[PDB]
C-alpha cells in the first residue's frame, strides 16, 4: 500500500517489527485463538485458496456496527448510573482510593528495584516515567 | 531385456497409470492445486 | 395399567465381524491394490507369458537348461512315443512337465479336451511308460551362446516380470424410519420408549448385520468345492461328506470313531487350501450350528476314538457366533443362517492384505435426523459405505489377467466359484 495515512508512518513501522516477530514464532498447530481479553477477533481468514475472509468483511461492512453500538448503550447507561446519588460516591470513593494523591505524597511511581543493564539506566526510565 | 515404456499422452491413460511396458504405474503423484482468485 | 405384564422383543444376534477378513480401512473411496509376477520367456506381458512361481504348478525344470537349446515334442492325444525321448506337456494342474519316454506308445487317441488327455498321460505315467525328467544343458553348446565363433541362433532364455492392479470402489447403503409423533408419544406413555432411539438402533443394527451377511455369502460365493480334484476320494459323491455312506468314513460305525472322518476331511481341504494360495494352511472355518454341535461332541485331538456331549466349543448363537478354537488350529465360527448343512474352510494370514477376500469401510453409520413440515413428522435414518475386494491371484487358474488392469471387485467371471483362500463343503448325514 501507500499508506494514504501518514498521521501513523511510525507506528506502523513498529507493529510490522512486531507483526513480523509472530511470523517467525513457532507457534503453529494451534486451534484456538490465543487469546483472553481486549480487541475483538473474527475470521478473516486468508493467504489460502478459498479466500473465506471475504465473509468475514462483508459481516463487519454489511452489519456495521452492534458492537460499538452496545458499547455505547453500555457507557450511556455508566455515566447515567454515576449520576444517582450512592453510585456517585462509590465511583468517587473508589477512584479516590485507587489514586490516593496529597500534599507532598507519593504518586504512581516506577520502582525499579529489579536487574537492569546500569543505574544509569535506572535513572533514564524513572524520568521518563515522571 | 524387460522395459518400462511409456504413456500415449493420453492423459486418461496417465491417469490411470497405464504404459505400454512391463510395469503399471500407482498414478501421477499430485504436485499441488490452483484455485481461481477472487475478484476485488 | 390392568396389570401389565412387562413386553417382550426379539434379540439382536451376533456378527463374526471381519476376523477372517481383510479390514482394510480407508480414508478415501476408491483404493488400488498392486502386484508383481515374476514372469520370462523375453516379454512380460504377453499370451503365453510364463509365471516363474505358483502354488500350482511346477517350475519348467529344463527352461536354463536343455531346453534352451532345443524344442521338446509336446504330448498330444493319438500321438506315438519314441522310447527315450522327452515330451512335454502342460498340466491344467502341476503344470510343466517333461516326461521322459520308457516305451513307443500312444496316447488316447479318442482325447478331446484337455481333462482326458491330461486323464490319461496320469496313466501312462503311473504305468512307468512316461517319467519326469529335466536336466541342464550341454556345455558345448553353451560354450557359443550369444553367437560365438559364428554360431547362430542361441540366446540365453530370459527373465523379468510384470506389474500390474487392480481397484476397488465403495458401493452404499441407506435406511430410514419414517415414524410417527403420535406412536411415539404412545409408546413414552405405554413403556417409556422414546421410539426414536429403538428404530436408530434398528436401523443401525440392520445395516450391520447385511453387511456382515454379505461378507459371509461372498466367501461362499467364491470359495472352491472341496472333496473334488486333489482331496477327492474317487468312490465318494463330489463336494458332499456324508455319514450315511462309508465311503467318507472309512468303514466307520460306532460315533467315537466315525465322527473323526470329517476332521480329516476338514484337514485335507484346508492343506489343499495352501497349496492352492502358496500362503498357508487354512486357520478357520464356519459352519452350520449341524456341523459344529458334531464337533463339539468328538475328541478332535488323535485319540482311539471318543464321544461325549457337545461341550468342546461353545455351539449357541445367542451369545456368540464364535464357537472357538479347532483343536487349537482353526478358528469356528457358525453360520447361523447356513441354507442347508455344510461348512467353509480357509486361511487368512497376519498381514492384511493376505487374506483372499477384504473388506474396507470408508463411511459408517452416519445418523441422519430432520422432519417434514407438511406435517411435521420426524425423519430418520443412516448411511454406511464401504465397497469389498478379492486378491490378485485368488482365481490361481490364470498367471495373469487381461489388459494389465482390473476390477478388484468381485463378480462372476472374476470370482465364483475361484477363489484360492476358501473351499466348500456340502453336509449330509448328521
Amino acid at each position: 500500500k501507500f499508506n494514504v495515512l501518514s498521521l501513523f508512518a511510525p507506528w506502523a513501522k513498529m507493529d510490522e517489527r512486531n507483526f513480523k516477530d509472530q511470523e517467525k514464532e513457532d507457534l503453529v498447530s494451534i486451534t484456538a485463538p490465543k487469546l483472553d481479553d481486549g480487541a475483538r477477533e473474527f475470521e478473516v481468514s486468508s493467504n489460502e485458496a478459498a479466500s473465506p475472509y471475504n465473509a468475514a468483511f462483508q459481516t463487519i461492512f454489511g452489519s456495521y456496527e452492534p458492537g460499538m453500538k452496545t458499547t455505547r448503550e453500555l457507557i450511556d447507561t455508566y455515566r447515567n448510573l454515576m449520576n444517582n446519588y450512592e453510585v456517585d460516591n462509590a465511583v468517587s470513593e473508589i477512584v479516590s482510593d485507587a489514586i490516593v494523591y496529597e500534599d507532598d505524597t507519593e504518586v504512581v511511581a516506577l520502582n525499579l528495584d529489579k536487574s537492569k543493564f546500569s543505574p544509569k539506566i535506572k535513572n533514564m526510565m524513572l524520568d521518563e516515567f515522571s | 531385456a524387460e522395459i518400462g515404456g511409456d504413456h500415449g499422452y493420453n492423459a486418461t491413460n496417465i491417469a490411470a497409470g497405464q504404459t505400454s511396458g512391463a510395469v503399471t504405474q500407482i498414478g501421477p503423484a499430485v504436485m499441488g492445486m490452483v484455485r481461481r482468485a477472487i475478484p476485488n | 395399567g390392568p396389570a401389565v405384564m412387562g413386553m417382550v422383543r426379539r434379540a439382536i444376534p451376533n456378527l463374526i465381524a471381519f476376523d477372517i477378513c481383510g479390514v482394510q480401512p480407508m480414508n478415501s473411496p476408491t483404493g488400488q491394490v498392486f502386484a508383481l509376477r515374476a514372469v520370462y520367456g523375453k516379454d512380460p506381458v504377453a499370451a503365453g507369458a510364463k509365471e516363474a512361481f505358483h502354488p500350482m504348478y511346477g517350475p519348467d525344470a529344463m527352461f536354463s537348461g536343455q531346453g534352451a537349446a532345443k524344442k521338446f515334442p509336446a504330448l498330444a492325444a493319438s500321438t506315438q512315443t519314441t522310447v527315450g525321448d522327452i515330451y512335454t506337456h502342460f498340466f491344467q494342474e502341476t503344470g510343466t512337465v517333461y516326461l521322459q519316454a520308457s516305451v513307443q506308445v500312444t496316447i488316447d487317441a479318442g482325447a478331446t479336451d484337455a481333462a482326458k488327455l491330461d486323464a490319461e498321460i496320469k496313466k501312462q505315467m503311473e504305468a512307468g511308460a512316461l517319467v519326469e525328467i529335466a536336466e541342464g544343458m550341454a556345455t558345448s553348446i553353451a560354450e557359443l551362446q550369444e553367437g560365438f565363433n559364428g554360431s547362430t541362433d542361441n540366446p540365453w532364455n530370459e527373465m523379468g516380470f510384470r506389474i500390474d492392479k487392480q481397484v476397488i470402489e465403495a458401493k452404499s447403503r441407506q435406511l430410514k424410519a419414517a415414524y410417527s409423533i403420535e406412536l411415539a408419544q404412545d409408546l413414552r406413555a405405554v413403556h417409556g420408549m422414546d421410539a426414536d432411539a429403538e428404530l436408530s438402533g434398528i436401523l443401525a443394527t440392520e445395516i450391520m448385520l447385511e453387511i456382515n451377511r454379505e461378507v459371509v455369502d461372498w466367501i461362499n460365493y467364491s470359495a472352491q468345492v472341496g472333496k473334488s480334484g486333489m482331496t477327492l476320494t474317487p468312490g465318494s459323491k463330489a463336494g458332499v461328506f456324508d455319514f450315511q455312506d462309508p465311503i467318507d468314513i472309512r468303514g466307520a460305525r460306532w460315533a467315537g470313531e466315525s465322527f473323526k472322518a470329517l476332521l480329516f476331511q476338514i484337514d485335507k481341504e484346508a492343506v489343499e487350501i495352501a497349496r492352492q494360495t502358496g500362503r498357508g494352511e487354512g486357520n478357520f472355518i464356519i459352519a452350520s450350528r449341524n456341523v459344529v454341535n458334531v464337533l463339539a461332541s468328538v475328541d478332535t485331538g488323535i485319540s482311539y476314538a471318543a464321544q461325549g456331549l457337545a461341550t468342546g466349543f461353545s455351539t449357541d448363537t445367542t451369545k456368540s457366533v464364535f464357537a472357538g478354537v479347532l483343536g487349537g488350529k482353526y478358528r469356528v465360527y457358525i453360520d447361523q443362517y447356513a441354507k442347508q448343512d455344510y461348512f467353509t474352510v480357509g486361511y487368512k494370514g497376519p498381514n492384511e492384505m493376505d487374506a483372499g477376500i477384504y473388506y474396507a469401510p470408508y463411511v459408517a453409520l452416519t445418523p441422519l435426523r430432520g422432519s417434514d413440515p407438511k406435517n411435521f413428522q420426524p425423519v430418520m435414518g443412516f448411511k454406511t459405505r464401504y465397497g469389498i475386494g478379492i486378491n490378485p491371484f485368488a482365481e490361481s487358474a490364470a498367471q495373469a489377467p487381461a489388459s494389465r488392469i482390473q476390477s478388484g471387485m468381485p463378480s462372476i467371471l472374476n470370482s465364483l466359484g475361484k477363489n484360492a483362500y476358501f473351499r466348500r463343503v456340502y453336509v449330509k448325514g448328521i
